[PDB]
């Protein structure tokens, strides 16, 4: 549970800095790829 | 450390009131605000050029050539209504919650609106439109007024005969150079603040019960930064000319003018007052009173008890100037005819009626009722 | 980043009138403290009277 | 003043998070060239723009060479034209504010490039000005070069009707009915006063996505951190 | 430095050693992220793109 | 600065951590009928304000347009 | 504790993305604009330039 | 009020020592240069248009239509010059009297010379004259030395491929910006100096003799203030073109070059160490450290006494280091040729080995005459 | 176009139009602005005496 | 500030009001020759480093010169 991952990367504030930058490192592709589908599907057929 | 005690002493551990509402969170924005208004105006300010031949075209190169450009130009333009929006509703938690009774703080704030009141008329005169010259030449009349000395301040502001190009550049260098000087006066408007602490909604002595402000109030500010930018980034990306003239977006014709000509929605409540006294003079006089009055206001306090939490019938006294604040915004926008006059008459008839005669006499009526007088 | 005076130098080729770089016709840099030498930018011959340089 | 107000239309670049179509604003180009461009100017647009929003930049190139422009000064110093690039802009109909007066009986027509957003809700002005020649009532008589469009601010637009139905021809095909060319000049015009209209609308979509993670969080921190105050139990103990 | 030529100094130091790694880290994948490093972030199969 | 503050004696206080407590205990439990219980302390010093607001203004707008239309008496 | 900075640990992320994306913007506004990259294909005249001579 | 309270403890009732010399002076002068350069600013800021079409003709028109426009604009290049000049002698008095010790105020200060020096920079850019935009591109060059994001950096601060009007606009808004930023650091500067006091020529403490500021350093402050007026106006009045190049009274010419490139003779020291280095990156860097020198100089100060007044050796070494400083500036002036050439590599290698290797082992030597060591 | 009598606030007349007129019948050479020469040239003054006297 | 500056004991201060004495007693009197007496402790650790300045200075110039100037034996 959050328990081991409290323990392991939330606990320690290095780690969590750690945990923090990297996790943002993919959202943004994750965010970008997701929030991209959203917007064009909505516009389909509009676009280029 | 003398560069960080003053932080300790000011924003990690000032002793603050344990009960402020969220309205108390305004005032900060406005200096989020200021700071915002000031990164995004550096940042128009190394495309634009302050040249009647040129000022449309680059502010149309900024919107159109640089990148994210049209962000940052429509980010300043409701960042100063959003500042504006602020700026209202921190005067008026300072009128109903007996907060002028800080008195130095309250006329260095009534100083700091006048001084965001002349930036944002000269930034509008900025990207030389249709409505920007026909609002500067309208505005720099309003001295002309003055009795004697009036035609002689009107030239040399204008800079000449009518506002041209002489004007554009002097009023680019004075609405960069304000926003600054803003600062300086906020910096001595918290401080003459340090020297008292706030004040709280009940209008109490809160010394019994104060907070640490670093995990307090901190979050909360923090909480209401992030409200005010997605009201503001909705402001921007989604009906961003919502508040905007589109008269504005036609190049600036000496020759005509734009039929539809009105101030800022912020500057419409005073407009409407001008617009109500016929002499020219009385309505440049009110209009000045119009924001003079707030400063007059801590001498007006009449009552045994600071904030209205407890006076009922000046919170309704306090509404029904809110109600008829509103009132002159619309007129302002309303064009000159029947009968829209009579109301902006009356309006501001009751405007100054409200705060000069209304309240003291309803707060001497109030402490009689608790036995007090 | 001055302008190299054409004509001028001990290369026959160019000299940067700022600190004395002399480059040689080629636009190589012979003498002096430029570091690399000119560059040349991707033109194109179309003809022995067009040259269209990128 | 007294003016007829446009109604409201069902555009598509209205929806909060819906992006203009391209190829009603392709036609919408097409329109402006055949027919709006002999008398109005678009003096803050140039070609480059087109490239990525309905043309590509071979064919955007194609429009640039179809076209002539000046060329500042020649070697000898003698002002010399050139086949219109990528970079120029689009061309004047008239080299000067004057010349347009005259030929447009004295009407200066406004530079289309941000009309949309410099008349009071344009695309609909656009779109009903176009579509309102309609004929003056009794008691109103204009005089020549005048047109009694409600719309028009006086209703009497120097204009005349500058879209016949079967004007121009769609290369797309569509019918060229004057209405499906009135709304595809208004899409366009539209895209012209805001070529940026799409790309925010994906920031917007992004920033409520992201405000509507971050604010609820934000407050779960706040009250985090104001529970222990919220729960604080005071009570006063005198020594009695 | 005298005072810091000393044996608990080091053993502070060891301790801290960790630590301090991480901090660099923290800021490395910082600024590859803030930059869009692409030369570092075409590593990362997901990132690329 | 803290310590100097105020004098109060006697009063004691009680506390939890933020962590051993529910981040929204009965939010929408009591929040609501608070809510709702402060909305009817505040709503008539508030409201009829604006309601007279809403009603000038509305005839404001009809009375202007009746005194922009025309009367066809006037012409004769 | 894990649940509770888990979402200081969500946050910021998101904070954080949102102010490289801010900052990006601003910084990308110094770059280069449109106007200015739009340059290319400068066309010379070889017959223009005779041997011994730069132009 | 308050704030009488700060305006006393910093200017009236502040303990200074009775024996500082003249040389106390400056930094005060370079204060009202501050504001003057503000001023002076200002008023150029409202006939100034920063396009490149139009920026050389607005100076023009500043010199000839606007009355006494001639006047504000020589004051504002002439009280440059004096800024400099004020400034030199104040980091020469810093370093003679052992005033380095007060290291965060050493450490303010030298922020404050590097944003003086780039507000100069973008300044003289701005006027966008022959020698204006020669100079930019050879420094904005400069940083294209960064051994792998220099291009990218040079690009962004163009704003363009090579110097353009993307340059003189943003240009133009930093330099108007930096002076307040310059403002604010100088109330840091004199607020890290109050916690400690001012320095005495002696070097001792001079806690025992103390005397106010209002009548005693205020008049001191008035006649100095009066001579440095005289010494600006006789600059602007007299002698306008005597520390300015002819060569930027001439239109920008992208296709002419200079035949020799300078900038302005406050430059010149560093000019002379970046020549003098054969690698660009050691000569970037040299510059730099050549003003990074100061700030290390707190950590090399190896002597039991703090100032200069008994200690000779290093009173020798001083005015050798204020020698080759002035041989530097002559040498940044001459063209790249013999012999010129050796005396900036020497003269370079020199100062650094007075300033890093010299000045502490005259020190140690010193304490070993006094039986300390 | 048109060309009228100058006013006391015209500027001095142009020579020609634009600075490549200017090469064109000045044999590829550009002479320059006289306004400020003086305060161009090193050692104005006495440079123009002795040029034009050189 | 003032009073808790510093600790000294004994030491008499004694003064006089500025219009009760000359405001430049022997000013170029003693003036004079203190200023002398100070140039002259000062002369030797200041003035020699600006000499050989002046003389670096005036060598360069001329050995730039005699540099430039044309070598007879050469182009003969
Ligand atoms: C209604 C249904 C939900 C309900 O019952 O909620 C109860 C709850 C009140 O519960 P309570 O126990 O009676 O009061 C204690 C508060 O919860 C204690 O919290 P609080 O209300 O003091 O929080 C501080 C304040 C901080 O607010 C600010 O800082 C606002 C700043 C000013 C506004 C933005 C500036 C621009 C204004 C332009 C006009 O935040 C709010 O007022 C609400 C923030 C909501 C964030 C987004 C949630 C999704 O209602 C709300 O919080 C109202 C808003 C959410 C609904
Ligand atoms: C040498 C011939 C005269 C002579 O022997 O008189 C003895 C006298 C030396 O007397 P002492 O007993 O050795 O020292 C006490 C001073 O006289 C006590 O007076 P002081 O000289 O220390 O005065 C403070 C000093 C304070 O100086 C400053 O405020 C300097 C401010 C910074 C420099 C100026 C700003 C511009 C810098 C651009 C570089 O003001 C001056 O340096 C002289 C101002 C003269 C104003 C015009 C009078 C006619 O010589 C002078 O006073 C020389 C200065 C006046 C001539
Ligand atoms: C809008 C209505 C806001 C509202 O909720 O009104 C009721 C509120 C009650 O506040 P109170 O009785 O002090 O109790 C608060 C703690 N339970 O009363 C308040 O919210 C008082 C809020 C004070 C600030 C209100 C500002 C409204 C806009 C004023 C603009 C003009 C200000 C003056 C300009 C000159
Ligand atoms: C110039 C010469 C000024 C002068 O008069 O020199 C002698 C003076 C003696 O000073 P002192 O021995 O302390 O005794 C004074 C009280 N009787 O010595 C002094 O005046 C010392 C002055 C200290 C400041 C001198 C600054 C000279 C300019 C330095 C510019 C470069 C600084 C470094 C830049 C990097
Ligand atoms: C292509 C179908 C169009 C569109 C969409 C518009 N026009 Fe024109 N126009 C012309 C002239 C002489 C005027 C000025 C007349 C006057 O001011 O009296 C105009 C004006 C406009 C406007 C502005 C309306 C306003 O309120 O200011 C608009 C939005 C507009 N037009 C749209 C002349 C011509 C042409 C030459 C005969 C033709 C072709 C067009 N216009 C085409 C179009
Ligand atoms: C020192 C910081 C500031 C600078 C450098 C600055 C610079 C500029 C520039 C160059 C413009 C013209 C570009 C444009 O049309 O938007 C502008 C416009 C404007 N500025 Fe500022 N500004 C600053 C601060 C402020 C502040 C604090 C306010 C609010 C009071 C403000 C209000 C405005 C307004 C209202 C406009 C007009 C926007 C519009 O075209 O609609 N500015 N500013
Ligand atoms: C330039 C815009 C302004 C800024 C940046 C600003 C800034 C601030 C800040 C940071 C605070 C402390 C936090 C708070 O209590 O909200 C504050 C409080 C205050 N301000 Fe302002 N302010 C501004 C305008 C004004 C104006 C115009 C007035 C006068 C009407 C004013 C009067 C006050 C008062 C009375 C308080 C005390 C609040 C209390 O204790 O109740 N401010 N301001
Ligand atoms: C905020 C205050 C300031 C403003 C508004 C300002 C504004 C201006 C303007 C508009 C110009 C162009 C007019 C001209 O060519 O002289 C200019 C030039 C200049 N400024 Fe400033 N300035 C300010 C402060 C300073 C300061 C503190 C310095 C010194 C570091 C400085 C140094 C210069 C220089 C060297 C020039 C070039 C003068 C020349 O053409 O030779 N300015 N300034
Ligand atoms: C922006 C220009 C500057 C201003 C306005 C300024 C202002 C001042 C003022 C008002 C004082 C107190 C009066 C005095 O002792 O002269 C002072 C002292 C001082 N400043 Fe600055 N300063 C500036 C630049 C610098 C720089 C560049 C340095 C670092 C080299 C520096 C280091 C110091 C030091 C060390 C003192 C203490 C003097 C002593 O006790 O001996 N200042 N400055
Ligand atoms: C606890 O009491 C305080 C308080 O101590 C402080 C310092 C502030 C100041 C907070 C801010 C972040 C506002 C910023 C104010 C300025 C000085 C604006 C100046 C802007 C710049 C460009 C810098 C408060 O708002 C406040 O009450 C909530
Ligand atoms: C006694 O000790 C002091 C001292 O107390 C003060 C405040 C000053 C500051 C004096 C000045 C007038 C300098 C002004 C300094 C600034 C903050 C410059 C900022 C400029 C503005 C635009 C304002 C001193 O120079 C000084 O030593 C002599």
């Amino acid at each position: 549970i959050p328990s081991r991952l409290y323990s392991l990367l939330f606990r320690r504030t290095s780690t969590f800095a750690l945990t923090i930058a990297v996790g943002a490192l993919f959202f943004e592709r994750a965010f970008d790829q997701g929030a991209d589908a959203i917007y064009e599907h909505i516009n389909e057929g509009k676009l280029w | 450390h003398p560069l960080f005690k003053i932080i300790n002493h000011s924003f990690i551990d000032l002793p603050a009131p344990s009960n402020i509402s969220s309205w108390w969170n305004f005032g900060s924005l406005l200096g989020v605000c200021l700071m915002v208004q000031i990164i995004t105006g550096l940042f128009l300010a190394m495309h634009y050029t302050s040249d009647t031949m040129t000022a449309f075209s680059s502010v149309t190169h900024i919107c159109r050539d640089v990148n994210y450009g049209w962000l940052i130009r429509y980010m300043h333009a409701n960042g100063a209504s959003m500042f504006f929006i602020c700026l209202f509703l921190h005067v008026g938690r300072g009128l109903y919650y007996g907060s002028y009774t800080f008195m130095e703080t309250w006329n260095i704030g009534v100083l700091l609106l006048f001084a965001v009141m002349a930036t944002a008329f000269m930034g509008y005169v900025l990207p030389w439109g249709q409505m920007s010259f026909w609002g500067a030449t309208v505005i720099t009349n309003l001295l002309s007024a003055i009795p004697y000395i009036g035609t002689t301040l009107v030239e040399w502001i204008w800079g000449g005969f009518s506002v041209d190009k002489a004007t554009l550049t002097r009023f680019f260098a004075f609405h960069f150079i304000l926003p600054f000087i803003i600062a300086a006066l906020a910096i001595v408007h918290l401080l003459f603040l340090h020297e008292t602490g706030s004040n709280n909604p009940t209008g109490l002595n809160s010394d019994a019960d104060k907070i640490p402000f670093h995990p307090y109030y901190t979050i909360k500010d923090i909480l209401g930064i992030l409200i005010m930018f997605l009201i503001l980034m909705t402001l921007v990306l989604f009906f961003p000319d919502m508040l905007g003239d589109p008269d504005n977006y036609m190049p600036a014709n000496p020759l005509n003018t734009p039929p539809h000509i009105k101030p800022e929605w912020y500057f419409l409540f005073a407009y409407a007052i001008l617009r109500s006294i016929p002499n020219k003079l009385g309505g440049v006089l009110a209009l000045i009173l119009s924001i003079l009055i707030l400063a007059l206001m801590p001498f007006l306090h009449t009552s045994k008890q600071r904030s209205l939490m407890f006076r009922p019938i000046t919170q309704i006294l306090y509404w029904i100037l809110v109600a008829n604040l509103l009132i002159l915004t619309w007129i302002g926008g309303q064009p000159v005819e029947h009968p829209f006059i009579i109301i902006g008459q009356l309006a501001s008839i009751s405007y100054f009626s409200i705060i000069l005669i209304l309240m003291p006499i309803s707060g001497i009526i109030e402490d009689k009722m608790l036995k007090l007088y | 980043g001055c302008v190299p005076i054409a004509n001028a130098g001990d290369f026959g080729g160019y000299y940067c009138p700022c600190h004395g770089s002399h480059y040689d016709a080629s636009g190589r840099i012979r003498k002096g403290p430029a570091p690399l030498n000119l560059e040349v930018p991707a033109y194109e011959f179309t003809s022995d009277d067009v040259v269209v340089v990128g | 003043d007294l003016e007829l107000h446009p109604p409201s239309y069902p555009w598509s670049h209205r929806g909060l998070l819906s992006s203009l179509d391209h190829t009603s604003i392709r036609r919408g180009f097409q329109v402006y060239k055949q027919v709006c461009s002999s008398c109005h100017s678009m003096d803050y647009v140039a070609y480059r723009h087109l490239v990525g929003v309905c043309y590509t930049e071979e064919e955007a190139k194609a429009l640039a060479e179809e076209v002539e422009v000046q060329d500042g000064p020649n070697d000898d110093g003698e002002m010399f034209m050139r086949p219109g690039k990528l970079s120029d802009y689009f061309p004047k109909p008239y080299p000067n504010p004057e010349a347009a007066r005259a030929a447009n009986n004295g009407a200066l027509p406004p530079d289309l490039s941000y009309i949309v957003r410099a008349r009071h809700g344009g695309e609909d002005y656009v779109f009903s000005l176009l579509t309102g020649y309609c004929e003056p009532p009794t008691g109103v008589s204009l005089r020549e070069g005048l047109y009694f469009n409600p719309y028009f601010p006086g209703q009497a637009i120097g204009m005349a009707p500058p879209i016949y139905t079967e004007v121009l021809e769609y290369d797309d095909g569509t019918p060229a009915t004057m209405s499906q060319v009135a709304k595809d000049v208004a899409t366009f015009l539209r895209w012209a006063s805001e070529p940026e209209h799409d790309h925010r609308k994906r920031m917007g979509l992004k920033m409520l996505l992201m405000m509507g993670l971050l604010l609820p969080l934000t407050y779960a921190m706040k009250r985090h951190k104001w529970s222990v105050l919220k729960s604080r139990k005071l009570a006063y103990r005198p020594p009695k | 430095l005298s005072r810091f030529l000393g044996p608990r100094y080091r053993e502070l130091a060891r301790n801290w050693i960790p630590t301090a790694g991480m901090w660099g880290t923290v800021g490395a994948v910082g600024l590859v992220w803030a930059t869009d490093w692409r030369l570092i972030l075409d590593w990362v199969p997901y990132i690329n793109g | 600065e803290f310590g100097n503050l105020a004098r109060i004696r006697h009063v004691i206080s009680y506390s939890l951590s933020p962590f051993e407590q529910r981040a929204f205990p009965s939010y929408f439990s009591k929040g609501i009928p608070n809510v709702l219980r402060r909305t009817r302390e505040r709503i008539l010093r508030v409201a009829p304000p604006f309601v007279v607001v809403y009603l000038i203004y509305t005839w404001g707008n009809q009375e202007f347009e009746q005194s922009k239309r025309k009367n066809p008496a006037m012409y004769e | 504790k894990g649940f509770s900075y888990l979402v200081t640990a969500t946050t910021t992320v998101g904070v954080a993305y949102a102010a490289k994306n801010v900052v990006s913007q601003f910084v990308s506004s110094m770059s280069a604009s449109a106007d200015v990259l739009a340059m290319s294909k400068i066309e010379i005249k070889l017959s223009d330039i005779p041997e011994g001579k730069n132009m």
